[PDB]
DNA sequence: AATACTTTTATCAACGCAA
RNA sequence: UUGCGUUGAUAAAAGUAUUGUUUUUGUACUCUAGAAGCUACAAAGAUAAGGCUUCAUGCCGAAAUCAACACCGGUGUU
């Protein structure tokens, strides 16, 4: 086990920034609510197929108040659950036709689809139009790289995270870059102090070295991403020898053990820690660096 | 003195190097890269062409705004009511007077949904049923009838009639929309005199205007590398003209067309040679005298030598029958043209008429290649029209392909073919980076994306190892392209090196020992 | 902008530059320190970020022009993004460098609209200091009633006992000849 | 963000005629 | 290893059409001319965030290329 590995680095900058699917949100009270919250909506596309009935009864056996018709047209929902008592929607279609709504007469519109409160809002991009009333978002926003900062007045590391959608074609010359003020906002949100020293930046499959300060241990990782964007400095790592981290396998003293799933989501924003970056040759000759340059690369 | 070994996989190469007189490991390593997925280029291409479609729809609406503002009908476009029924005004303006703002509404709605034009198989049956309906009305009348009868207008939707059920669809040809717009514009011209005939020609150009599949994107001052207006300042005529292949031995010359005099006389010569007087006799007989065929050619070789056709060795067979022999089919078919014959014409003019007629597949490309490439040609319009109908008449014969040779090598070789019975590879036998290794061969010879990636990353490993340590004599690869590549580089660099074709590192170490 | 310890050093530097006795400054209306509290502020005692907003804005409004506070914000953006600047020089020296870069751009691009004058500064007792600083403005950017939108503020550190000349041409020649002595 | 059409150029295989 | 005649698989690039998602508005459905914005239908706008000049059959944006640094296709080190 004196074998050396050699990986390939992924540092391309203009990739898929998000989905192209335009989602809708509402503000409502669902579940264990003490206030309103924003909910990404969903839709059952058609209920008379085999999939739409299964999705309907899944939502119905989870929670009945998720449906928007349950809150905005209740008696029609009563005439929706009278069929599900005695049989289903396909049988009603092949006997009586389309499931119309409640009305005085038989002249209400037909019911083919149903919206509900799908989930809570996570990472998004606010693309709300001018004359709109609720929020309109784009989901599935991917991460690109990390910038690692370090301050001396606390003696610990802080970690940034840039996405693909944090860059822009600019307004005078059409170059692809991020400004310095938006970068100051991203530095402020991630908790980096203004007077920290920029150490290096990490792409995917970039070899990381973690050393300790009290008990002289050494661990080597591969960087993946900048997961869990609610509390700070958490980094997802991968092994150097294999492709996975299955089990509650121990790594070093101060980090801990991998979770039950197999994912290594650690917090490197702590004291008693030390980080180097490894730049291998194509034959595997590991060269260790401590300072990359003077400033992070922002113009491409 | 040292032996190199490589184990090549899909996304990994394991590599090792030994000494073989002692048998200790000098180096071992594992190089890991992601796989060459072709699903990402399909995703990127699909999105680019969808973005072009969205762009050109919006530009049609912008061009309609510019045309309507330049001719002075409407001043501003902010007070236009978006809550009027466009099909009602489109069917009303066929006989009545549209009030100058509902005309803009009708024309904008008509340019938003034009039709298909590939027609001039359930989907084919539904669009033919819809054409069978539109032979008596315009499509605006059909859409208004569907609207005020069934409530629905758009998509594909099925309706149960009194005794039958039929699925409807919103697909009409472009000719019907053009006829309806021409009728509406002539009636409003009879009413409102600000819509001159140049307005009608400009609007119909916006409506039925499409690009050609051999043009591409771009404009005269727009300079695309995906279209005919190349970014180097020039202008191609057909973008599939710089994609035609090279010659087999001189890799800087364009190929020849299969349907000319030169390739066809070369093919009949190659099937005849496996002497000179009866070569020329059979060739002028098949060239000038008609009602020809392969069985007729074997009857004629029974005729002139006056024997039964025996001692046959040089013949190709098909699965069905036999007597596959080359003929002057294209030459004899180019003789039934009512304009002047091709016998007493040049070989350069014949071959470039064959080029122009083989590559271009429809009227405007054929026409402007005949007008633009034949310098000072001064061709008439009658022969252009009959060559258009001639190319339309033979698509299976004339769009055959392109001959694998070039006109330079074949003009080097057509006289020589006759005097001796000799074959092509023996005839060509008889006529005959400064330290690092190239990326020429490994970027050209691509069988798959996966093989291309893995072999080029392995060759980077190879040349890094030969830079670091020194010379070699044995290189092992776990095919023949990389073999003769390395063998010719090492003979040209005067080095006798024999190249022969955790886990992968160990396996490369093992085969380096083997 | 951002209020931190670097703004405290910049405030104390420019106070030592324009006022010659410190009690001309810390007793101004709107600022209004006391002697023990001024010694608390000066000698590192009080944190500047939890003070009143109106007092710190009054100090910055007295010591700086309106365009100069914008240049403080832009130099703060550029300064905290580089380790050379952050680990070599303090913030007031880099603010001086930024200010003279803007002055040189003014002199290069449009030389024939640069005007200047003698600046006058009111003390705490109502009496002014005549000739406290040198005003440099662009004449095209005038608002009216003697106000200019783009205006900077310098101080000469020459060792010769000759004053700045008057007139547009003479003062422009003095500014172009003494570009290392003003600060 | 998916389903219908049209077209061009090129390369591998394998089935034969020859070397 | 090289040429010709058949038919399978693939790759790269081009031109079109109809929906889908989503926002406003109108009409219907519902509750008392107002309200709720569910459920349908129809117009108009957007369709990876964005950006350019030449003013238009306008154009670009989801792939591959890869260890860094210094001195004459080569040359030295952590």
């Amino acid at each position: 086990d004196s074998i050396l590995f050699s990986y390939q680095v992924d540092s391309k900058f203009n990739r898929k920034i998000s989905d192209a699917t335009i989602y809708a949100t509402r503000q409502a009270k669902v579940g264990k609510d003490k206030a309103d919250e924003t909910y990404v909506l969903g839709k059952i596309k058609d209920i008379y197929t085999q999939d739409g009935y299964d999705a309907f009864m899944k939502i119905y056996k989870k929670d009945k108040s998720k449906f928007l018709m349950y809150r905005h047209d209740p008696q029609t929902f009563e005439k929706v659950i009278e069929p599900i008592l005695e049989n289903p929607f396909l049988k009603y279609k092949e006997e009586h036709g389309y499931i119309r709504k409640y009305s005085k007469k038989g002249n209400g519109p037909e019911i083919k689809s149903l919206k509900y409160y799908d989930s809570k809002l996570g990472n998004h991009i606010d693309i709300t139009p001018k004359d709109s009333n609720n929020k309109v978002v784009l989901q599935s926003v991917s991460p690109w790289r990390a910038d690692v900062y370090f301050n001396k007045t606390t003696g610990k590391y802080e970690i940034l995270g840039l996405k693909y959608a944090d860059l822009q074609f600019e307004k005078g010359t059409g170059t692809y870059k991020i400004s310095q003020e938006k970068y100051n906002d991203i530095k402020k949100k991630e908790g980096v102090d203004s007077d920290s020293e920029f150490k290096f930046t990490l792409y995917k499959n970039d070899l990381l070295l973690v050393k300790d300060t009290e008990t002289k241990e050494q661990q080597l990782f591969r960087f993946l991403s900048r997961t869990m964007p609610k509390q700070k400095h958490y980094v997802e790592l991968k092994p150097y020898d294999k492709q996975k981290f299955e089990g509650g396998e121990a790594l070093i003293k101060v980090l801990g053990n991998v979770a039950n799933s197999g994912q290594c989501k650690k917090g490197l924003g702590k004291s008693n820690i030390s980080i180097y970056k490894v730049r291998t040759d194509v034959l595997g000759n590991q060269h260790i660096i401590k300072n990359e340059g003077d400033k992070p690369k922002l113009d491409f | 003195d040292l032996v190199l070994g490589l184990d090549i996989g899909i996304g990994s190469v394991g590599v090792g190097i030994l000494n073989k007189v002692t048998g200790e490991i000098i180096h071992k390593n594992s190089r890991i890269f992601p796989a060459a997925q072709a699903e990402n280029n399909l995703v990127r291409r699909t999105n680019r062409q969808g973005r072009r479609l969205t762009r050109r729809k919006k530009h049609r609406r912008v061009r309609l705004n510019r045309l309507f503002e330049e001719s002075g009908l409407i001043t501003d476009f902010t007070k236009i009511s978006i809550n009027l029924n466009p099909y009602q005004l489109r069917v009303k303006g066929l006989t009545d007077e549209l009030s100058n703002e509902e005309l803009f509404i009708a024309l904008k709605n008509m340019v938003k949904h034009r039709g298909i034009s590939y027609l001039d198989g359930d989907y084919a049956q539904i669009v033919k049923e819809n054409s069978k309906q539109l032979e008596t009305k315009t499509p605006g009348q059909i859409q208004l009838e569907r609207y005020q009868t069934y409530g629905q207008l758009r998509g594909d939707f099925t309706v149960e009639k009194d005794g039958k059920k039929h699925r409807l669809i919103n697909v009409f040809p472009t000719s019907a929309y053009r006829s309806e717009a021409l009728r509406i514009l002539q009636t409003q011209q009879e009413f409102n005199p600000q819509i001159t005939d140049e307005f009608i020609n400009r609007y119909l150009e916006i409506l039925t205007g499409k690009r050609k599949y051999y043009h591409g994107p771009g404009n005269e001052k727009s300079r695309t590398d995906y279209g005919r207006y190349r970014t180097s300042g020039e202008t191609l005529d057909n973008i599939f003209g710089i994609l035609i292949g090279k010659c087999t031995f001189y890799p800087d010359e364009f190929r020849a067309a299969k349907a000319s005099y030169t390739a066809q006389e070369f093919n009949l010569l190659n099937d005849l040679n496996n002497s000179k007087e009866q070569k020329n006799q059979i060739i002028n007989y098949v060239k000038n005298e008609k009602a020809m065929g392969p069985a007729k050619l074997f009857k004629y070789i029974a005729k002139l030598l006056s024997c039964d056709v025996a001692d046959i060795k040089g013949y190709r067979i098909d699965k069905s029958g036999k007597a596959e022999i080359h003929t002057f089919e294209a030459y004899r078919k180019m003789k039934t043209l009512e304009t002047l014959d091709i016998e007493q014409m040049d070989r350069e003019t014949l071959d470039k008429l064959a080029y122009v007629l083989t590559l271009n597949t429809e009227r405007e490309g054929i026409q402007e290649a005949l007008e633009h490439e034949f310098a000072d040609g001064s061709f008439s319009q009658k022969q252009v029209d009959e060559l258009v109908q001639f190319r339309k008449a033979n698509s299976s014969i004339f769009g055959k392909g392109w001959h694998n040779f070039s006109v330079k090598l074949m003009m080097e070789l057509i006289p020589e073919l006759y005097e001796t019975s000799e074959e092509q590879m023996t005839i060509l036998t008889r006529l005959g980076k400064t330290k690092y290794i190239d990326e020429k061969l490994l970027t050209e010879e691509i069988y798959n994306p996966v093989v291309a990636k893995s072999v080029r990353q392995a060759i980077k490993i190879v040349n890094a190892a030969i830079k670091e340590y020194g010379d070699f004599d044995n290189i092992v690869i776990e095919s023949r392209v990389v073999l003769n590549a390395l063998q010719e580089h090492f003979r040209a660099h005067k080095i006798d090196t024999k190249v022969s074709v955790h886990h992968h590192a160990v396996d490369a170490l093992i085969i380096a020992a083997s | 902008m951002k209020i931190n310890d670097d703004i405290k050093e910049l405030i104390l530097e420019y106070m030592s530059r324009y006022f010659k006795f410190e009690n001309d400054f810390y007793k101004l209306p709107g600022i209004k320190f006391t002697d023990a509290n001024w010694q608390k502020f000066k000698n590192g005692g009080t944190d500047i970020e939890k003070m009143g907003a109106a007092r710190v804005n009054a100090m910055l409004d007295c010591l700086f022009d309106d365009f100069e506070l914008a240049m403080i914000g832009k130099a703060q953006t550029n300064y905290y993004n580089d380790n050379s600047l952050k680990m070599n020089m303090p913030f007031y020296t880099y603010y001086d460098m930024f200010k003279k870069q803007q002055l040189l751009k003014w002199l290069k691009n449009n030389r024939d609209d640069v005007i200047g004058g003698t600046g006058r500064m009111y003390t705490a007792s109502g009496n002014y200091i005549a000739n406290a600083y040198l005003e440099v403005a662009l004449e095209s950017s005038s608002l009216g009633s003697g106000s200019y939108m783009l205006q900077m503020r310098f101080k000469d550190y020459s060792k010769g006992q000759e004053p700045i000349p008057s007139g547009r041409q003479n003062r422009l020649e003095w500014i172009e000849n003494n570009l290392e002595n003003i600060r």
